[PDB]
């Protein structure tokens, strides 16, 4: 079990890479009163880079905004 | 001072190699290696972060020589060797570093202790994070003249942090003090800090907590002393704290909690009490009433029974968790003045029947969990004042679907069909209730 | 694996270039999450490495998975 929902796609650079990508971005962390006091958990879609440069998708990982 | 055009001017002298990795920009140091003393990675005029890989103080001479980076917020350092008996300051001087008010430096390959000394210069930081696995000692005299700093975090498996390291704080409004050793507070600390606002004591060894500990802390808002190994409180232990808005006790081993532990904290707004890792049978009387400003209550596990007095004139609650506790009812007077509660949980408890004047006043109740229980029916009318219901979870329970017990369920589940969330189903035949037809 | 100013996570990675593709590695493994002391008892909090397939494996994320 994960803090953040997400779903396995692949996406295509303009050969296939099978990814990671938030169900729900920019949206609360599951677990979020588990916390310590003054972080904001949100489920932030993160990016990796490949070279023509393309910005792939990688996870959905929870951040603790301060 | 440093850019995309700064960023072309290095890459074929064969020194230190930036490449631009989105947003940001990579610099190896040496050039082509998979074992580079310095890694950085720079996003102009926000931040700099510098990834270390030494053995010993004198691969400093390895440092990308000249560049310009200009202003930056933010300094991370990560797995860096504190530069002997000279300032940080003057690794960010080499590197041309200017109106940094963030430092992090973030290590396991110290090689000494922290010192004032290697704090110089930077006394105008806003922003301070000191981060360690190993086993430290804290100078009192570190952060001296850091009159401008608002936020420290350290996390160096500290035992006892000394009362003079909090001397000319008088600025800070933010303490994360989290994953260290401390069992005691330290004296006398918060007559130091006027503007403290946020203090994280979260997985410590405070287990013996008094009155006298928080003397002064009277501008404080946020406490969050979860994991500290507490098994009990005195009634008076947060007197001190006249402004506390959020308090966490969570994961920690209370088999009781005093009678009037919020007395004098007439301005909480959330109270979390989660994963006990010991049963906590029951709550004090009124323990979370005659708070005008108390919205949200978190509370976890093992409660067996609540008293009627609980929540009494606090009528600003608008969420409650109470689920996955072990209550096998609720007293009827329980949510008498809960007006404006929005949400409640009591989803995964063992409760066997439920009071028919519950629901008589939380008018504005949207949402219900009421699923993974041990109810075989509900009072007549139970549902009726809950005029602003938009969901409800009632399934996992063992509905007793015999006419005419079954009556006020099942017609009540067709009249508000769209409101019920999963499918609450009769104990044997597993058919849905609301598809019981009981006679006129 | 530096992160925005005002984020924190519950696991750290370490960014890398491979010959270029970026990867992104856990800081050691298999080692608990940061911020995951206020969790079920049940729940064993670890930094999983995490991988994305092309069409071979690269390691992209460190995600803190909690174990039952
Ligand atoms: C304390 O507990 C309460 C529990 O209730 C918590 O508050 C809830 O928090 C939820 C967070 O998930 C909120 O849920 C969202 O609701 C969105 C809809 O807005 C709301 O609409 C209802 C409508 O009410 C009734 O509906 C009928 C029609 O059926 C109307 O005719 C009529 O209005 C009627 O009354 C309304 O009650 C809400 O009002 C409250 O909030 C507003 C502020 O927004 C406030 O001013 C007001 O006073 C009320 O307090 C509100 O208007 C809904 O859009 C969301 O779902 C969609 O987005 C998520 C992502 O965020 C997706 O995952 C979903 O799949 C949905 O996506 C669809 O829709 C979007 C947008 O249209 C599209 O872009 C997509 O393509 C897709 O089609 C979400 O469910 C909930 O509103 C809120 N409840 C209340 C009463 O406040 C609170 O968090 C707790 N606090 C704490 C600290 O825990
Ligand atoms: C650091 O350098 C040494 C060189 O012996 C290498 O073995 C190690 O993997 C390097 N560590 C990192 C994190 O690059
Ligand atoms: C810091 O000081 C303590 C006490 O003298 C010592 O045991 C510890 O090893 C020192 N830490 C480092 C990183 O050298
Ligand atoms: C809250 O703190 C301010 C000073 O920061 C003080 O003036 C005020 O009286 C405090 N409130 C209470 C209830 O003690
Ligand atoms: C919700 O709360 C308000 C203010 O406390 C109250 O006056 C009213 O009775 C409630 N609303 C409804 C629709 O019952």
């Amino acid at each position: 079990r994960f803090l953040c929902r997400s779903i396995r796609k692949l996406v295509y650079p303009k050969q296939a890479i099978q990814i990671e990508e938030c169900e729900g971005a920019d949206q609360p962390c599951d677990f979020a009163a588990n916390f310590p006091q003054s972080y904001n958990p949100i489920c932030k879609q993160h990016y990796t880079q490949q070279t023509n440069s393309f910005k792939i998708p990688s996870c959905c990982k929870c951040a603790l905004k301060t | 001072s440093f850019g995309r055009d700064a960023c072309s001017e290095m890459s074929i002298d064969g020194l230190c190699q930036c490449a631009p990795i989105m947003s940001e920009y990579e610099i190896i140091c040496p050039a082509n290696a998979e074992n580079p003393t310095f890694r950085l990675t720079i996003q102009p005029k926000d931040y700099v972060q510098i990834m270390c890989n030494l053995t010993d103080t004198t691969d400093y001479q390895q440092l990308p020589k000249k560049l310009r980076i200009g202003e930056v917020d933010r300094v991370q350092m990560r797995r860096c060797m504190l530069p002997g008996h000279t300032p940080i300051a003057s690794i960010l001087d080499y590197l041309g570093i200017v109106s940094p008010t963030t430092l992090i430096f973030e290590s396991d390959n110290l090689g000494m202790n922290i010192t004032r000394q290697h704090l110089d210069r930077l006394h105008g930081l806003k922003r301070f994070r000191f981060t360690t696995r190993r086993l430290t000692h804290i100078p009192a005299n570190l952060l001296t003249d850091m009159r401008n700093l608002s936020h420290l975090e350290l996390r160096a498996n500290i035992e006892e942090m000394p009362s003079h390291l909090f001397d000319d704080l008088e600025n800070l409004e933010s303490i994360e003090f989290g994953s260290n050793k401390l069992r005691q507070m330290p004296r006398g600390i918060f007559g130091k800090m006027p503007k403290l606002k946020q203090l994280n004591l979260w997985s410590n060894q405070l287990h013996n907590l008094t009155k006298h500990d928080f003397e002064g802390a009277t501008s404080v808002l946020g406490i969050d002393i979860h994991d500290n190994g507490i098994e009990q409180l005195p009634h008076d232990v947060f007197a001190h704290l006249t402004n506390v808005t959020d308090i966490n006790l969570s994961a920690n081993l209370f088999r009781s909690l005093p009678q009037g532990l919020f007395d004098h904290n007439k301005h909480l707004n959330e109270v979390r009490l989660m994963n006990n890792r010991v049963p906590l049978a029951t709550l004090p009387s009124r323990l979370f009433a005659n708070q005008p400003e108390l919205q949200i209550l978190r509370l976890r596990a093992e409660l067996q029974s609540l008293p009627g007095d609980l929540f009494e004139h606090s009528t600003q609650i608008t969420n409650i968790s109470l689920g996955d506790n072990l209550l096998k009812t609720l007293p009827a007077t329980l949510l008498e003045h809960q007006v404006n509660l929005l949400s409640l949980d009591l989803s995964n408890n063992r409760l066997t029947h439920l009071p028919d004047s519950l629901f008589a006043h939380t008018t504005n109740l949207t949402d219900l969990r009421l699923a993974s229980n041990q109810l075989k029916s509900v009072p007549d009318g139970i549902f009726d004042r809950l005029t602003s219901l938009q969901k409800i979870w009632l399934h996992t329970n063992p509905w007793d679907c015999s006419c005419p017990r079954i009556d006020y369920l099942s017609r009540w589940l067709n009249k508000n069909s769209q409101k019920e969330q999963g499918s609450a189903k009769c104990s044997g035949s597993g058919k849905p209730v609301r598809s019981i037809i009981c006679p006129t």
